[PDB]
RNA sequence: ACUGAACUCCUCACACCCAAUUGGACCAAUCUAUCACCCUAUAGAAGAACUAAUGUUAGUAUAAGUAACAUGAAAACAUUCU
């Protein structure tokens, strides 16, 4: 097994001077040996993935799946830690950067079949991971206007040149 | 486990590789790397480039004044080279200024000081130094070197070269080394321009001929998203230069720059740099 | 393979042909041991043609280490700081000979497909083609079918 | 809870009895707290009494290896040198001292000393301790320093490394007599109720009401 | 976000939403039952090939029907309850066979429509239509 | 110039506050009480010149960020971006309450407030602009005013549709960059230093600092532009979701001082309007306001 | 039927990937006044439906230990009846049912 | 295929449908209040309606007697219908029950609605009420109001 | 007259394009003998090398998140009803 992603918390930046950019403080947190299948809560981890903590308790505690409930205790309860013993001043000014899923320890038993025969059924578990960043989310980039087309294409022909010859 | 040992050694060098490449370490100096002499290391180099003349010169030359803060401050927790840098960029300037004149006598004094004043800059210089290992020889505070400390360096070599050798041979060093960067790059790619027409027009007015005009010679694609204009100044009825564009101002602009390379003689097709 | 591997555009480092030539090799640094048998050709070769080597030329820099090594390696760094290393297990006098010649010959770049083999700074003379260089101009300046 | 839960589990057990005992460097607690000011016989014993178990005792340079034990144990933990701070640091001292500065680092310097450090009190054990027996002392300090913690990310949390301020401190220290190797170490501090507080954070806070079910 | 008109207004001024909307359709409906009294654009007599343009109706069921033979024949029912033009093109910005017009169906509520096709019908005078 | 005139104002209000978040203590803490029907019992360790309500609401929840416009600080309103100065009780409000009002008024004044910017900023450069205030109206008004006053050689013209769209699409592009309501406390001999030159803007100060006892005066801050309100405001131009002006009326002292007045409506984003209900309010904020 | 060539990954993944799958965000959560929570507009307040509900438990507990078993329902209206309070000469008629709380402010 | 079917389907059977929900409104009677899935009480607030309206008709009524005596098996309620939810309604005419939607149940994830009939005993739900008269837009529309009475 | 090849010529280097089958020049990893000592040499020995047997064992994908499975209803969860 691997356990990296708990560690991901124990690392210690140095000391930032006075005159420099403020860093986001990111933070960590995941949930072991869940019981839901690894693609199924994908798609919500694929939903919160960039926007704001806030309105994404919103959507999933709406949502009718039984994932939600597993991966909204793990997000306040991820709140409450960042702010009690990792310096976040506010519980709501922060954006998740990374939510993904991943299979677990299985377990496989038998299904009866007719005639006999038998069919190996696997029990899914699975580790779900997720990554806070502090200050607000970062925009959506907007889809590429005509100018973005006109220039893109115009630097295609400006940059293309003469091959095969001196 | 499976007996042996020597599949397991390999591995671990390809362990630490890509250690390397995952997390490599910041570099340092060549002094701090293994497999170092200094005093045999200046002497080699000033064989590799054709160079003899005292240690003496040389070590004034490679030392700065910041390593020396440093020095007789891990001293207490020798000479500079201000006077070699200040005579080889003095050496250099009047020098570089009169093979181009020499060579230009169209060019002004204006932009041919620009130039120089380009070669002698800090990303020419220092790239030609660091492709020349100057910065392996030189110490100072911190690393990388600044561009500024790397560029004093290497006019103080251009100063004790000039102390012992002669200003023919420092002439034929910096002849030979800079020129040959500047045959890639034509002049209005480092020496930049505003109001190509209007300086145009005054120049023509120190050569006594009539005020050009701009007229589009060639068409094509017009209404179309990808004009073309060929754009041509003529004065008293007769040509100049011709310069394409994608609309009728770049190629009026383009134009007069193209009567601008070859009033001062800097033309594509012009006698190259002779040895 | 040309597409699995990079590319680049033939070039010389800082234009060494014009002007004065300079030997593109900085240092070699041989690791050879007292012991081990693969290192025979290493120091034979230390013994006799490293001396010539270093008088032939006076401008490159050499080290050797002579420590213990199951196998003798060369190290050979170039102006550009591109390091290469090149493995002399169980190689004869002769090979190294000629090995660490063209070592001398070459330069600081990675060999790699090039692009063309050759380059060229001012290709152009006589202005470069364009459409309009082989075909006449129209009385007045006009457009075929029109009027004014 | 616990010995509701082995019943109703079935975690049954004997009493652990062994030769073996659990030996200690150090009291839990103290014995006699001094109560400070707004601002005797006991002592002549118990600083004699320490005599007893090693002559070669002093009362008047004790203020200074305090005052050199407190900036040098301070020391190591800006450098989070755990090794020499359990030496010198007791047990009981050493998870209020370093159990919230995880996560975090540390800085803390030493500008002077305005007054000299004073012995306030010596206290001592009696014999039922494990056949052992703890001494403590009391000591008053009037310095100036700088504090300045930075976080996991190296934004300080509080304080400013460049500016100095008064502080007042009952620093208690004790030492194992039973054994020879027992040397001074602190253990605790007083904290008293009439001075005033320390400097506040300069970030905001909130504190989440009494969650009211339905 | 996305939101309707009958969330956020009291409901005192929902029947004041409601009768004044339909007093504006019921006036612009008045108001263009004779274009005579406005301007009509130039009519001219049928003449052979032309053509005539159709209408929009509304069904609402079936009904026989007798002739004066007792024959039956089964019959639809075709209701109009508007019915005004739209729009005018030529046959030649429409570039097309033949010139074109416009017609509408039945009025419906101005409050399910598009901002873009509702200011249409603004500066065209009547209701929406289906 | 208008233009350095206008820079000139902006480096004094930077002077102005500069001098007050340095002069008031570092590190300084009050314990603010929130109050309200929602989450009642928490109490917030805040500071006194750096902590504002938007940034309580933002440690509660930011639901009430994007909901509040105001708050009640012991019985009064409040700009979400002025910072609390003592410990006190603070509860905020929205447009959906049983007494909005307050809210209300207060984007009155925040509608009212930039389509005098936007209108003084338009102007056709070389004409000048001697804007008097931003008259305060009821609810009932049906639509915000604006007083201006205009050179004499335009005193016949009034501005037509094309330039009134101008106007609009102008305001769309305000609040299109977010620009958030930058407020401050200032005392009578600031302001009139700020506003010397336009007359009507100084005895509107000394108006104020009249009403006032202590003749201190509250300022806001629309980016470059700047102008003084009676009640607190919005905190931020975005929250406006359509915005436009109505018409233009011109009362009878004309030619002493010609009085100008511009006509809007307006509403927030959390409750847009409809096509058709929208277009009603238009011809009602056309017409003009008695007052 | 049966497969004959493994779907790879980059069409099995472009199939769960497409939008329709994925479930859609939805702009129709609004904060609720009463209990300070969210709830979707449609949808009633979880909380104070639960906080009702669980009254109305304790109300339907009451009534029943006062009628003792099944088929004992009157034939008459009845009233709920809180601490602080007497019957009212309109309800006198009406049955009433004691209880030990006070007077809820979202209760008339 | 179905085009203007207002019945829909529940269970088993046309048997099923109408026992279930007979015992679904059996205890709403007494209750005055239930919780169940959104399609079932959807139909049954029809089966509710018609049930009260020919209950106004009284005791005396021998058809609607027969009615109730099938609708109502417990038998209790029928005396308790006609002389309490009769005059309850006696003077209100139609729209007898609110109904509006409530999350759904824990295990299964299903949609679900309550019931409950006007001028109930027991507490009544956070029902959605509509904003409040004193915001911008209705002091807007309550604006106008006053100039087209005072234009007519 | 042209286009036009691994044919031919041209600069340099050449043992470096046939199935089965035969002969040769080298060699990975391993143990031992002896050197060596950030991993190698000279010899011998062998359970000495796997892109394939509807191959064996184990892990994980595809089919697929598909086929298939489930709790009579109400509520105080006491009871009542179908
Ligand atoms: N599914 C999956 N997760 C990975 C993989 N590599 C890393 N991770 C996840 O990222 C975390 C951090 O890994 P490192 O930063 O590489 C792991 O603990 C694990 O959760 C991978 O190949 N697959
Ligand atoms: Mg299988
Ligand atoms: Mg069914
Ligand atoms: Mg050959
Ligand atoms: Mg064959
Ligand atoms: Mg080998
Ligand atoms: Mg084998
Ligand atoms: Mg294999
Ligand atoms: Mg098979
Ligand atoms: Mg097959
Ligand atoms: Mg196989
Ligand atoms: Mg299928
Ligand atoms: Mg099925
Ligand atoms: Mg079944
Ligand atoms: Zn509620």
């Amino acid at each position: 097994i691997s356990r990296k992603w708990e560690k991901k918390n124990k690392i210690v930046y140095p000391p930032q001077l006075p005159g420099e950019p403020r860093r986001p403080a990111e933070i960590y947190h995941c949930r072991r040996q869940i019981k839901y299948s690894k693609d199924k809560m994908w798609y919500l981890a694929k939903l919160i993935r960039g926007m704001s903590i806030d309105q994404a308790l919103a959507q999933l505690e709406f949502n009718d799946k039984k994932g939600a409930k597993i991966i909204k205790e793990v997000l306040l309860e991820a709140q409450d830690m960042a702010v009690r013993d990792h310096n976040v001043e506010f519980r709501s000014n922060l954006y998740i950067a990374e939510s993904t899923s991943g299979r677990g320890q299985c377990l496989k038993r038998i299904r009866y079949h007719g005639r006999g025969r038998f069919g190996i059924m696997e029990k899914v578990y699975c580790h779900y991971f997720v990554k806070l960043v502090e200050g607000p989310p970062p925009p959506p980039e907007p889809p590429k206007t005509a100018v973005a087309h006109a220039k893109e294409y115009i630097q295609q022909l400006r940059s293309r040149t003469i091959v095969h010859t001196l | 486990v499976k007996k042996g040992f020597r599949a397991a050694f390999r591995f671990q060098k390809e362990l630490e590789r890509q250690r390397l490449l995952r997390c490599p370490p910041p570099p340092v100096r060549r002094s701090e790397k293994p497999n170092w002499d200094y005093h045999a290391e200046i002497q080699a180099f000033g064989h590799r480039l054709q160079e003899n003349f005292s240690l003496d010169l040389l070590k004034t030359a490679f030392v700065n004044s910041c390593y020396i803060k440093s020095e007789e401050a891990k001293r207490q927790q020798l000479k500079s080279n201000q006077e070699l840098s200040e005579q080889g960029t003095s050496f250099s300037q009047t020098c570089l200024t009169q093979f181009l004149e020499d060579e230009y006598p169209d060019m002004p004094t204006e932009g041919i000081k620009n130039l120089v004043d380009f070669l002698t800059g800090e990303e020419v210089v220092c790239h030609v130094a660091r492709n020349l290992a100057v910065e392996q020889l030189t110490l100072s505070e911190e690393f990388p070197v600044p561009p500024a400390v790397l560029q004093q360096t290497f006019f103080a070599v251009i100063g004790a070269l000039l102390q012992s050798s002669g200003p023919e041979r420092t002439a034929l060093f910096i002849r030979d080394f800079l020129i040959t960067q500047m045959t890639g790059k034509e002049l209005f790619e480092m020496w930049k321009i505003i109001n190509p027409m209007g300086l145009l027009v005054e120049e023509l007015k120190k050569r006594n001929v009539s005020a050009p005009e701009s007229r589009l010679t060639r068409q094509s694609g017009g209404t179309t998203a990808l004009p073309l204009y060929f754009v041509g100044l003529y004065c008293d009825k007769k040509l100049i230069a011709e310069g394409p564009g994608e609309t009728v101002l770049v190629a009026e602009e383009e134009a007069a720059r193209v009567a601008l390379r070859k009033l001062y003689g800097f033309t594509e097709n012009r006698r190259p740099w002779n040895y | 393979t040309a597409r699995g591997t990079p590319s680049r555009f033939l070039a010389s480092v800082l234009h060494n042909g014009l002007g004065r030539y300079v030997q593109q090799l900085q240092r070699l640094s041989f690791s050879v041991s007292r012991d081990g048998a693969s290192s025979r050709g290493a120091r034979e070769f230390v013994e006799r043609e490293v001396i010539d080597f270093a008088r032939r030329n006076p401008g490159v820099v050499i080290y050797v280490n002579s420590r213990p090594c199951c196998v003798p390696r060369v190290v050979a760094e170039y102006l550009n700081g591109a390091v290469r290393e090149e493995s002399i297990h169980c190689k004869s006098v002769e090979e190294i000979s000629t090995l660490v010649q063209k070592l001398a010959d070459q330069s600081g770049l990675d060999v790699i497909r090039i692009r063309k083999p050759f380059h060229t700074d001012n290709p152009s003379i006589q202005g470069q083609w364009h459409p309009f260089t082989n075909k006449p101009t129209t009385f007045r300046g006009l457009r075929p079918r029109e009027v004014q | 809870f616990a010995m509701q839960h082995a019943r109703k589990a079935g975690l049954v057990i004997p009493p652990e009895k062994s030769d073996r005992s659990i030996h200690l460097a150090c009291t839990a607690g103290i014995f006699d707290a001094y109560v400070p000011p707004e601002g005797t016989m006991a002592s002549q014993v118990s600083i004699r009494r320490i005599k007893d178990y090693d002559a070669n005792f002093k009362i008047k340079d004790f203020p200074e290896k305090a005052k050199d034990i407190f900036i040098e144990a301070h020391l190591c933990l800006n450098n989070s040198d755990h090794d020499r701070l359990h030496t010198l640091v007791t047990e009981h001292c050493f998870p209020d001292m370093t159990w919230d500065i995880k996560y975090k680092t540390v800085r803390w310097s030493f500008v002077e000393s305005l007054e000299p450090s004073h012995v306030v009190q010596v206290r001592c054990s009696s014999m039922m301790n494990q056949g052992n027996v703890y001494g403590q002392i009391t000591v008053r300090m009037h310095t100036r320093q700088t504090l300045a913690i930075y976080d996991r990310f190296g934004r300080l949390m509080y304080g400013q490394e460049d500016v100095p301020k008064d502080v007042l401190e009952y620093v208690v220290f004790e030492k194992q007599l039973t054994n020879p190797y027992g040397s001074w170490r602190m253990h605790t501090k007083i904290v008293p109720p009439w001075a005033p507080p320390k400097q506040p954070i300069l970030k905001t806070v909130m504190i989440p009401g009494p969650q009211l079910k339905p | 976000s996305g939101t309707w008109w009958d969330e956020h207004l009291s409901e005192e001024n929902v029947p004041f939403i409601k009768q004044l909307v339909s007093d504006e359709d019921k006036a612009q409906l008045a108001s263009k039952l004779c274009p005579l009294k406005d301007e009509p654009w130039p009519i001219h007599p049928w003449e052979p090939g032309s053509f005539r343009v159709g209408l929009i109706a509304l069904k609402l069921g079936m009904m026989p029907l007798w002739t004066k033979d007792g024959q039956k024949h089964v019959v639809t029912l075709l209701q109009v309850q508007d019915c005004h033009v739209l729009k005018y093109t030529s046959k030649e910005n429409c570039n097309g066979k033949m010139a074109t017009l416009s017609v509408g169906g039945k009025t419906v509520s101005r409050f399910r429509k598009a901002t873009s096709i509702l200011e249409f019908y603004r500066e065209l005078g009547l209701p929406p239509k289906q | 110039s208008p233009t350095e005139l206008t820079e000139m104002r902006n480096d004094l209000f930077n002077k102005e506050k500069a001098r007050q978040l340095s002069l008031t203590p570092r590190t300084e803490k009050i314990e603010v009480k929130h109050v309200g029907k929602t989450d009642p019992g928490t109490v917030f360790v805040m500071n006194k010149n750096i902590s504002t309500p938007y940034s309580c609401a933002m440690h509660l929840s930011e639901w009430y960020c994007r909901k509040s416009i105001l708050a009640l600080v012991d019985g009064q309103p409040w700009d979400m971006y002025k910072p609390l100065t003592k410990s006190c009780e603070i509860k905020f409000l929205t447009f959906k309450d049983c007494d909005p009002g307050e809210v209300n008024k207060a984007y009155w004044r925040s509608c009212a407030m930039m389509m005098g910017c936007v209108i003084e900023r338009a102007f056709k450069d070389e004409y000048m602009v001697n804007l008097v205030r931003a008259p305060e109206v009821p609810v009932i008004s049906g639509a915000f005013c604006y007083d201006v006053v205009l050179d004499s050689k335009l005193d016949e013209w009034m501005p037509t549709k094309e330039n009134l769209r101008s106007f609009t699409k102008d305001a769309h592009a305000l609040i299109y960059k977010d620009l958030p309501f930058e407020t401050l406390e200032v005392e009578a001999k600031v302001a009139l230093e700020i506003f010397q030159h336009s007359k009507y803007k100084v005895d509107f100060i000394e108006e104020k600092a009249s009403q006032n006892p202590e003749r201190i005066v509250k300022l806001h801050r629309i980016g470059d532009f700047i102008d003084v309100s009676e009640g607190p405001l919005i905190p931020r131009t975005s929250i406006c979701f359509q915005y436009e002006v109505s018409a233009v009326h011109n009362l009878q002292p004309t030619q002493p001082s010609l009085i100008r007045r511009f006509q809007g409506v307006s509403l927030p984003v959390h409750l847009r309007a409809h096509f058709t209900i929208w277009d009603k309010l238009l011809e009602r904020s056309r017409k003009m306001v008695t007052e | 039927a049966a497969p004959k060539n493994r779907r790879t990954i980059e069409v099995n993944r472009c199939r769960r990937r497409n939008p329709q799958k994925l479930i859609k965000v939805k702009n129709n959560i609004d904060v609720c006044p009463e209990c300070g929570h969210l709830k979707q507009k449609h949808v009633l307040c979880a909380y104070c439906y639960e906080k009702v509900c669980k009254e109305t438990a304790e109300i339907r507990r009451q009534i029943g230990k006062q009628e003792g078993g099944p088929f004992k329902a009157p034939t008459i209206e009845t009233v709920v009846l809180y601490t602080g309070e007497t019957p009212s000469e309109q309800d006198q008629g009406k049955r009433i049912i004691e209880r030990d709380r006070k007077r809820p402010s979202w209760f008339t | 295929i179905s085009h203007g079917r207002v019945f829909r389907r529940m269970g088993l059977g046309p048997e099923s449908r109408i026992h279930l929900l007979r015992n679904l409104l059996t205890g709403l009677v007494r209750h005055e209040r239930i919780e169940a899935p959104w399609a079932r009480v959807d139909e049954m607030r029809g089966y509710a309606e018609k049930l009260i309206d020919y209950g106004k008709l009284g005791d005396t009524n021998e058809r609607a007697m027969r009615m109730a005596d099938f609708w109502l098996t417990e038998k209790d309620l029928i005396p308790k219908l006609f002389q309490v939810l009769a005059p309850r309604y006696k003077d209100q005419t139609g729209g007898y029950t609110r109904m509006l939607q409530i999350p759904n149940r824990s295990l299964d994830r299903a949609k679900m609605a309550v019931i409950e009939y006007k001028g109930n005993c027991l507490p009544p739900l956070p029902l959605p009420r509509r904003d409040s008269h004193l915001t911008l837009l209705n002091q807007l529309l309550q604006g106008l109001r006053q100039d087209l009475r005072q234009s007519q």
